């Protein structure tokens, strides 16, 4: 494993909020789909993915 | 506060998955190794933003799994030097304040040599006080605005990645103090 460039680009707060939000969809991790429901197993990715979102939306 | 990091690495895809979207499979293996995990001397990796390049899968003579060299980018939590970050006071130790980005990162420490000139600790109330003529209290669980000062890495308490913060300028400190 090699790092080609630690800082390749800034992801704006919004861009993150989006990407992480659209991500929870592909894997069914949204308020809506969570209550209407195996979704993607990954507990850690799902884990932090939610927290980052709950942060930028506050 | 967030960035992307161009990285390269070898992945191992099991025969049990050769029928899956090869690339979606790769991404899985990466999150498997990096999602919410630290990247040595870089920072906290949140997930893969995208894949950039993939080679051909070379098989091993011992197990039907093909190995693949991949170049990708990843969403990394790596506040920059000078940035003004907002978090919650998680603990007031006699030597400083510990901050948190609620579930994101807990290794944010603001030491006494970083607070306002005069700040002292109180083991009775369990908090740090700030004088100016008139006592202001950095209390537990209150949003804190702090400036990031040092980026501390350690090849691997102690944590492989931590950050030092400050509160020495108008506006920094407990948020309820300047809104």
């Amino acid at each position: 494993m090699k790092v080609l460039e630690e800082r390749n680009a800034f992801l704006s707060d919004y861009e993150v909020l989006k990407f992480l939000t659209d991500l929870e969809k592909k894997h069914l991790w949204d308020q809506k789909s969570l209550a209407a429901l195996r979704p993607y197993n990954h507990p850690e990715l799902q884990g932090i993915t939610r927290n980052v979102v709950n942060y930028l939306s506050i | 506060m967030f960035i992307l990091s161009k990285i390269a690495d070898l992945v191992r895809i099991p025969p049990d998955q050769f029928h899956r979207d090869t690339i979606s499979a790769i991404t899985h293996q990466l999150n498997n190794k990096f999602a919410n995990k630290i990247i040595p001397n870089v920072g906290l990796c949140i997930t893969i933003y995208d894949l950039l390049t993939v080679e051909e899968g070379q098989l091993k003579p011992g197990d039907g799994s093909s190995y693949i060299n991949v170049t990708f980018r990843a969403v990394v939590f790596k506040p920059f030097l000078g940035e003004i970050v907002t978090g919650w006071i998680s603990k007031c130790t006699a030597e400083g304040i510990k901050v948190s980005l609620l579930g994101i990162f807990d290794d944010i420490f603001i030491p006494q040599n970083m607070l306002f000139e005069g700040c002292y600790y109180t083991p009775e109330e369990s908090a740090w006080i700030w004088p100016m003529d008139t006592k202001l209290y950095f209390d537990v669980n209150e949003k804190i605005r702090f400036r990031i000062e040092r980026e501390v890495f350690v090849d691997v308490k102690p944590p492989a990645y931590a950050l030092l913060g400050s509160c020495q300028t108008d506006g920094m400190g407990l948020v309820s103090w300047w809104e």
